[PDB]
């Protein structure tokens, strides 16, 4: 009873310096001074569980289990969106907007962190490889603008990118063409010319051209289509132009 | 709808604002007996029952 | 301070014989759990007691007792209403005490408050058909039968849910000039049906207006069966002291039933047939003795059981014993809670013995009797020329049997439709009863009167 | 300090006991046999062995350990088959040279031997723990690696100790927690007693639905995860073909599959067929027996294992959902268990008040479904967990009289049919519109409305002409066939192919390793769609001939449409519903004119 | 259709929130109640600690209620334990408790008081002793904490009715 | 030591307690005849022992134990096929010994040779109704299920020899892949049918490779459950020992549970449900426990329990309790014996769980499986258009009455028509259970594919 109340409170405190580290966030750290305030100073465990004990302060493993819910859901969403860092003024809206709501741990946003944070956690541990590759440019541009809007404001593009990578993590490693069909297809259709510049690496631009030009290139017959083919795959950008002009070559 | 997202939170401001004159009440009731009851409690308390 | 053994939920501890018989006991374990529960039987230097809390897990030589002097009783209050609490009187919000005012037994009856008054005065609860054809009043009780096919706790949760809706346009037709009260009473119910009851009963706005007991199927006999004795103690000191009508449901039967077969299984009584003891007609007369009109009949202190049956088979004392005590009967089929229909409850085999004496003027409406007389007919009528539908055909079916069917299934899905957060009276329902029997002509309705027919046709 | 008063059956009863709890393990005899004592009487305590004995005598050394007889908690559960007291029957196996419990033998369940790659978490020297804190991290398969490896409940006190990254077995120490004074040394292995169940923190409602792959199961109660559902039995009727094919159909980060009172031969075919076959996570390298925990409990063993096997199981779905992670349990069959509590009531000598049965039965029985459901993790992480109580209940009596299905129908709050004719006439699995309730189809309708499903709909009106097929199969077969109207007919019409469509599984479809949502509320759209749209047409003037020569193609294509996946087209709709919907009102507007 | 579903909603999240503060009200409430009984208790603790303090005048209230313990226990031969400074009290007033005892109840006196070892502080009880069994069959606790706990049980009704009538 | 008391057939001995539980004792009376008897319960102070030669000649101080200090075990060898014995161990004509090279338990819990793997060989018993719709394989505890009233002995001997005469057509099928083996055990049986039944053995060719254990009604109850643990165990240390599909005969199970219930009426224990012990499915279970596929894939024990219903009814202690355990199960019907169906075995009610395990490719048909689910419907449909037909009339029928009445008798008096010592082979009881269907269109079945239909059809 006591020793989880001291130990929310204490992962409170930790998980709270832990999210801001520089003191910048008056309105997070303003609601939590009540049991923030236990924890900066230096105390024994016994004064704490008598003094929680005794009404003398938060013993709602209810209402600390909410809280710890909704900072454990923002200290997750700004770690999720690592290397990347988000604004100051957007941690402080999506914690007054998760503040407000009525259900945070049955809504989407807590799924959409959990499936982001389990894209990267499941590419992280596998070897690369091609859909391991449009999944890690896919969850970069899905972190990128999930740090950049939010998570309490609806885009499609979070939700496409979410689909294509659900869809792309629930497939099997035999299934290369249904990747490279989607990951085309998914590429294609997006508004930018190139979505990997700034955000990913000079190397994966190049072996994802050198995967889609490997992957047409075995299609072909003629020498100058291979030649064009193989010319064309020296590129450090994927742009729709090199892929509609790869599928009009082919 | 936007009456029914400004009212989320002003339902303890509006509860606590209800009870303020009760508490007072009840806690001047209590505070005035208290001797009443604490010397009773101490003079069962200490005798045999 | 010395337990003997332990063989099944009763647990033999070796203890002087200073005890009184249902007084409380603290038992002190070698882990750092105490755990409270009541003698069930005292005698010379030997006792078999139940634990509130558990049944083993103590020492037989390293294990402490005491006791605590008072015996089992539950302080009755006007405070009660919008909280939780347990099926031994102790509350599990981890937020105040009870803070009651006076001392009311728990294991008997203390002034036991039957006046010899005749029932009248009906009110509703939010039951069409249940408060139409069958309606109750204060000092007549009606139990729910139902079986292994329907929600009937969310059957429960939705009755008990639909009190105190009723009281304010009641209140302007005679029909309540008091307050209302409603006991919840929840024996072998989960975490997930309690939740969703209290916060669904908290959305509606009667969560302030009620009271709130969950017992849970992991807990000892001795409190789901005195977890009723409780809300009937609470609800005769609110009916009596405070002079309001209070409306107590117990559910389920099915637990009770089964908490008390499963008791006596070290003493020298035995069970009686079909494995149930022999003395469920006490244990239902004890429950059923605190509740009724007391003297000086200001409020009134309504009974409504509910009774799940297992095997849905009549050869079981649970139904019998519990209908045959009381003055009516309502049933619910599973084809019609099986379409969609909710509350799926049938008005064919279900009767009320006194539903003449709970109507009268001033309190109820006056058409409320043929009209549930004229729908009873023409629901038999309608099941009637449905059955016989099938076997004539669609090309040779008769005039009647065809305006009796469409009025079975528009009544079927109008009358015994009703909304989960809807409070419906019976004014509202005689009128939707009003409008499906409308469709007959004059010259087919013989079963009320000329003036009233024709005022309200 | 004890000795053998007397010894009958594979119960052993020790006299001159006294100090001793209610849930204490110790050795009977000088073989060192395991046991418990349940009860106890006076100075005798009856103790339960898992193991049959027949060369103890009465008057041997009896010895306590001092310590509650439970299971360890931690890596090394998966990926593996043991017993119902925590035995691993791998290594007994090949070591004791018996596949079953053997006799004299002692065996743990977590062996010193494997390694595992353990790692910290962000805690550090002065922060306070409490009970089910995330400590640390191991990885135990190659799929998933959420097995974070927690404390004890009810302790607490701060990290003196604190082990660095890397790999390390599960004797060696990692993490120490003392709060007043040394309390003592934590390791990757956990106590906890089998007996008392896990703690938490708080209940949380029932949303999130669960789908076991059963179409007729789905479509007939909304399943979710963090419920109680119950499955009839007859006594062997194809309920290993549904407990096997839910268990490798679901689709949970945790299995927990304990057999209570099986025969064996199921256990042997569901644990070697677990290997073979793949699930629908991408796993590799045993990924159906590494995704799940296997207890194997037969009926040939003792009963205090077979009693034991599901507080066994309830303490490992209780620490997968205080984990972080959702597990799915199945038991198979509670007939078994009560029968074994029977037994250990009737052979201990304790007088029974259920035609038979124990009268302390129907409180343990009762008390083993409230343990499972869906709520908040425990600890200071506040974890998201859930556990799904699925126990098909056997036949022990009657065909609906039995105290195991009416003690546990009142407890349970989903309820399943089954057809007892349509049983035996090889239509398994079957349910019964009319036998069938559930309270989660509410809070489930406020999920569904967000995730657009149109499931209960449908249900509701396959529920009514299911019900209404029933009686107009039983008006037609009783009072004969000499007249009849089209609704009656385009009824039955539809409820059979509704009902060969949905009612036939396990053997009569071609698709039956996943059931999307949207295929199974699709699809009843096509059979309402029909049964609408020939009662529209029959009702707005009409033939029923000419509609069922109007129909044609239709009504073969979807009965046949189950056959097919739901691949083609997109991800989660198939081309023949949407090709169904254009169809059906050229079907509809032909059939009428 | 529609728009009459969403007021239906936005009507039934209003009677949510009026249900919910209207309960938080009746909350805020019975938290002043229970701390104002909280702290007539903290009182009543506070007054018996000073109250305990004193051997000479709590020698015959501890006479009494050691002879209370003594007419519900029903043995002759019992164990006392007291504090580091009531065993003396009690050791030379053993006769006095005896002869106190033998004219409130009709059996015969104890033959001797069982001084024991444990000695309770001021840090687990408010004063008293706790009289036990000598054959291990029952515990009775005679302290002011515990008397006080088990008395506010049956003394919370007058105080209720005379603090909020 | 001495006889304290004899309460019915159980003798209960005063002694101290040092022999161990299970182990033979050696009780010698003063009549110059001396017995053996193992301790069946060990207790403080006191033993209950009974005695296998007789239950007479009992003293009440002039006798004296001896403590062989050795647990009941019975030697197994290679060689003891071919041998008369007793319950007991022992011969009736003074010839061939145990002859014992190693050491088993009489319960075979220390052993476990079951091995991790279900039922693959099919075993063929000659029958095409019987391995059609139940067809079970090696290692299934399925047993035949009867009824009073009609000679299911002589239909066990028959389906045992049609077992071991169908055993070598179904060896080059792939059927059985090691040597066939028979195990006689007989309790309460008469002298005519185990003469009988040992004739058939010796006319099959399996008198030299299989044991006869003998029980009769007036030995002693333990001797007679003792013998099915000591055949089981010589069938389990043979068939682990040589890899040999053994076949065990329990029979009959009804003697050996009514020996447990008379053994729980000498003693105080408390009874279970319909007045029988409550320990019945623990000793009933280490009987079923010696069952399955031995450890190296290539032996296993099959056991066949022949139990008779006594009330004519499956909802018995004795025939659910055992038939709980097992897996599927075949009842007879006495109408197919009064109508001239041999041998009258009945297909609605017999169901197993285990007939797509046991069935494979290679040595069956793949369609078997998914005509008996057509055949059971038709079958179920033949028998209720029958008794409509007989109970409403023939202006009641329909369409499907007449074609389900048809295939209901050319399916009862064609598939289950067949002699007592020809072979049937699972193509040919499919080549000829497929004829039997097509009686209806193509539209009428749907409990099979229609590609698998097709090929077939």
């Amino acid at each position: 009873y006591h020793s989880q109340v001291v130990g929310k409170i204490g992962y409170i405190a930790r998980c709270m310096q832990t999210i801001d580290p520089e003191n910048n966030l008056k309105k997070i750290r303003e609601d939590y001074q009540d049991v923030l305030i236990w924890a900066e100073k230096n105390y024994r465990f016994e004064e704490i569980l008598e003094a929680s004990k005794s009404g003398k302060c938060p013993n709602d493993l209810d209402a600390l289990s909410r809280r710890s819910l909704i900072l454990l859901e923002l200290l997750r969403l700004v770690s999720s969106i690592s290397p990347f860092k988000m604004k100051l003024d957007l941690i402080e809206s999506q914690y007054e907007k998760m503040k407000q709501h009525v259900n945070l741990w049955k809504s989407d946003y807590h799924v959409k962190l959990n499936q982001l944070n389990q894209l990267t956690d499941y590419l992280k541990n596998a070897a690369p490889t091609p859909k391991n590759n449009f999944l890690r440019a896919m969850t970069s541009v899905l972190q990128m603008q999930i740090a950049q809007y939010g998570i309490t404001e609806d885009n499609e593009g979070i939700n496409q990118l979410f689909k294509l990578g659900l869809h792309l993590l629930a497939m099997a490693n035999e299934k290369i063409d249904e990747q490279y069909h989607l990951f085309k297809g998914y590429v294609k259709d997006q508004p930018e010319e190139s979505p990997f510049e700034g955000i990913l690496p000079a190397e994966d631009q190049k072996i994802l051209v050198k995967t889609m030009i490997d992957y047409a290139m075995p299609k072909l017959s003629s020498k100058v289509l291979q030649d064009k083919l193989s010319a064309l795959s020296s590129s450090d950008v994927l742009t729709k132009t090199l892929l509609d002009s790869i599928d009009r070559i082919v | 709808e936007q009456k029914n997202a400004g009212g989320v939170g002003e339902l303890e401001k509006k509860a606590e604002a209800g009870v303020q004159g009760e508490l007072a009440e009840i806690k001047k009731i209590a505070e005035k007996k208290k001797d009443d009851v604490v010397k009773i409690l101490i003079e069962t308390v200490i005798k045999p029952s | 301070n010395t337990v003997s053994g332990v063989n099944g939920p009763l647990v033999i501890l070796e203890k002087v014989k200073f005890p009184r018989y249902n007084e409380i006991v603290n038992l002190t374990l070698p882990d750092g759990t105490v755990r409270q529960g009541q003698v069930l039987e005292i005698r010379g230097d030997r006792a078999i007691v139940q634990v509130f809390e558990g049944t083993s897990g103590i020492d037989v030589k390293k294990t402490t007792v005491e006791f605590t002097g008072e015996s089992l009783r539950i302080p009755v209050s006007e405070d009660m209403l919008g909280r939780i609490f347990d099926g031994s009187g102790r509350p599990i919000d981890n937020g105040p005490k009870v803070f009651a005012e006076d001392y009311l037994d728990i294991n008997g009856s203390p002034i036991n408050p039957y006046a010899r008054i005749y029932p009248e005065e009906m009110i509703s609860t939010g039951v069409s058909a249940i408060d139409t054809m069958n309606s109750i009043a204060r000092g007549q009780k009606i139990p729910i039968f139902s079986a292994s096919g329907l929600p009937h706790n969310e059957i429960a949760a939705q009755i008990c849910r639909q009190a105190g809706l009723v009281r304010p346009t009641k209140d302007v037709h005679d029909g309540h000039e008091e307050n209302f009260s409603i006991v919840f009473a929840a024996m072998g119910v989960n975490l997930e049906t309690a939740r969703f009851f209290k916060q669904d009963f908290e959305e509606n706005g009667s969560l302030e207006r009620t009271s709130l007991f969950l017992n849970l199927a992991n807990d000892p006999t001795i409190e789901r069966i005195i977890t009723p004795r409780l809300a009937l103690t609470t609800a005769e000191y609110l009916a009596y002291q405070t002079e309001r009508h209070v409306l107590t449901i117990l559910t389920d039967m099915s637990s009770y039933a089964d908490a008390l077969r499963e008791v006596s299984a070290a003493r020298e009584e035995v069970p009686g047939r079909r494995g149930y003891p022999g003395y469920m007609y006490t244990d239902l007369s004890t429950i059923y003795e605190r509740a009724g009109r007391v003297e000086g009949r200001n409020g009134s202190i309504t009974q409504i059981p509910i009774l799940t049956m297992p095997n849905d088979d009549i050869t079981h004392p649970i139904p019998d014993l519990t209908g045959y005590i009381t003055e009516g009967q309502i049933f619910v089929d599973r084809q019609l809670h099986n379409k969609g229909i909710y509350p799926p409850i049938n008005v064919l085999p279900s009767l009320s013995r006194l539903m003449k004496s709970a109507i009268g003027e001033g309190m109820t409406r006056k058409d409320h009797g043929d009209v549930s007389n004229q729908l009873y007919a023409k629901y038999a009528i309608g099941k009637d020329a449905a059955a016989m539908k099938a076997v004539v055909g669609e090309e040779a079916l008769s005039i009647e049997d065809k305006l009796s069917l469409e009025f079975l299934e528009k009544f079927e899905k109008t009358f015994i439709t009703q909304g989960a957060y809807e409070d419906r009276t019976v004014f509202e329902s005689l009128d939707q009863a009003w409008s499906l029997l409308r469709i007959y002509p004059k010259e087919m309705l013989n079963r009320i009167s000329p003036k009233i027919l024709d005022e309200f046709y | 300090y004890g000795a053998i008063y007397s010894v009958s059956g594979p119960v052993v009863i020790a006299e001159n006991m006294i100090g001793c709890a209610m849930y204490e393990l110790v050795k009977v005899g000088h073989d060192n046999l395991v046991g418990e004592v349940i009860r106890i009487d006076g100075d005798k305590a009856t103790i339960q062995v898992y193991e049959e004995t027949a060369g103890l005598t009465v008057g041997d050394p009896v010895l306590r350990t001092g310590k509650p007889l439970s299971v360890e908690l931690g890596p090394g559960l998966m990926e593996t088959i043991y017993d119902g007291i925590q035995r691993p029957l791998k290594a007994i196996k090949e070591e004791s040279q018996s596949i079953y419990i053997p006799r004299g033998i002692d065996t743990p369940a977590l062996d010193r031997t494997i390694k595992w790659q353990f790692t910290p978490g962000k805690f550090q020297v002065g922060d306070h723990i409490s009970g089910g804190d995330i400590y640390g991290s191991v990885f135990e398969n190659s799929l998933i690696s959420s097995h974070k490896i927690l404390l004890p409940p009810r302790s607490r006190g701060t990290i003196t100790w604190i082990a660095p990254a890397g790999e390390y077995t599960l004797d060696e120490k990692i993490l120490e927690v003392e709060f007043d004074g040394k309390k003592s040394d934590f390791t990757l292995y956990h106590t906890w007693p089998v007996r008392v169940p896990r703690p938490v923190t708080e209940k949380l409602s029932a949303d999130y639905p669960l789908l076991t792959g059963q179409r007729v199961l789905d479509a007939l109660f909304p399943c979710v995860q963090g419920g109680t559902t119950c499955i009839p039995g007859a006594f062997g009727c194809g309920k290993t073909v549904i407990s096997q094919s839910l268990s490798k159909y679901s689709n949970s980060d945790a299995i927990i599959y304990v057999g209570c009172g099986e025969r064996g031969n199921e256990m042997a075919e569901v644990l070697m067929e677990f290997p073979e076959l793949y699930t629908e996570m991408s796993g590799t390298k045993e990924p159906i027996m590494k995704r799940t925990t296997l207890v194997a409990n037969t009926s040939n063993m003792p009963v205090a294992a077979r009693e034991a096997s599901i507080y066994t199981g309830i303490t490992l779905a209780e620490y997968f959902r205080d984990q972080g992670k959702n597990v799915s349990m199945i038991a198979d069959s509670s007939s078994r268990w009560a029968e074994a509590l029977r037994e250990i009531s009737g052979r201990l000598g304790e007088m029974p008040a259920d035609q038979g049965f124990p009268a302390y039965l129907g409180a343990k029985l009762a008390s083993f479904y409230e343990r499972a459901g869906k709520a908040v993790a425990l600890g200071s992480p506040d974890r998201t967990g859930s556990v799904s109580i699925v126990a098909a209940v056997s036949p022990a009596g009657g065909d609906f009289s039995d105290p195991v299905t009416t003690a546990t129908l009142g407890i349970t709050q989903v309820f399943w049919g089954l057809d007892k004719k349509l049983a035996q006439r090889k239509h398994f699995p079957s349910i019964n519109t009319s036998v069938s309730y559930s309270k989660y189809t509410n809070v489930l309708n406020k999920f569904y409305d967000s995730n657009y499903p149109e499931f209960p709909v449908l249900r509701d009106r396959m529920k009514e002409i299911l019900s209404n097929a029933e009686e107009l199969e039983q008006v037609v077969q009783l009072v004969g066939k000499s007249a009849l109207s089209d609704s009656d007919k385009i009824t039955l019409d539809v409820a059979t192919l509704i009902k060969e469509d949905f009612l036939q599984q396990n053997g009569y479809s071609t698709y039956d390793a996943f059931c999307p949502i949207w295929k199974t509320f699709d699809m009843m759209r096509a059979f309402i769609s029909y049964h609408d749209e020939a009662q529209k047409a029959v009702a707005n003037g009409a033939n029923w001939s000419k509609l069922a020569d109007s129909t044609g193609d239709v009504k073969h294509a979807v009965s046949s449409s189950k056959f097919f996946e739901p691949s083609r087209g997109e991800k989660e709709v198939h081309g023949e519903f949407e090709k169904l919907l254009s169809t059906m009102q050229e079907r509809f507007a032909e059939s009428t004119d | 259709g529609n728009f009459k579903s969403k007021l239906k909603k936005a009507m039934l999240s209003q009677q949510i929130t009026k249900s919910t503060i209207a309960n938080k009200m009746r909350l805020k409430v019975l938290s002043a109640r229970e701390q104002s009984l909280d702290g007539i208790f903290e009182e009543t603790k506070e007054k018996l600690s000073g109250i305990a303090n004193n051997r000479d005048e709590y020698k015959p209230i501890l006479q009494s209620l050691i002879v209370e313990a003594l007419l519900k226990l029903l043995e002759p031969k019992a164990i006392v334990k007291a504090l580091e400074r009531d065993v003396d009290l009690i050791e030379s007033m053993k006769d006095d408790i005896m002869r106190e005892y033998g004219e409130k109840a009709q059996r015969a006196p104890l033959e001797e008081i069982v001084i024991s070892n444990d000695y309770l502080n001021k840090d687990l009880v408010s004063g008293g002793v706790v009289v036990s069994n000598a054959s291990d069959k029952i515990e009775i606790n005679n302290t002011l904490e515990e008397r006080l706990k088990l008395l506010s049980e049956e003394a919370l009704p007058a105080i209720r009715l005379e603090l909020y009538g």
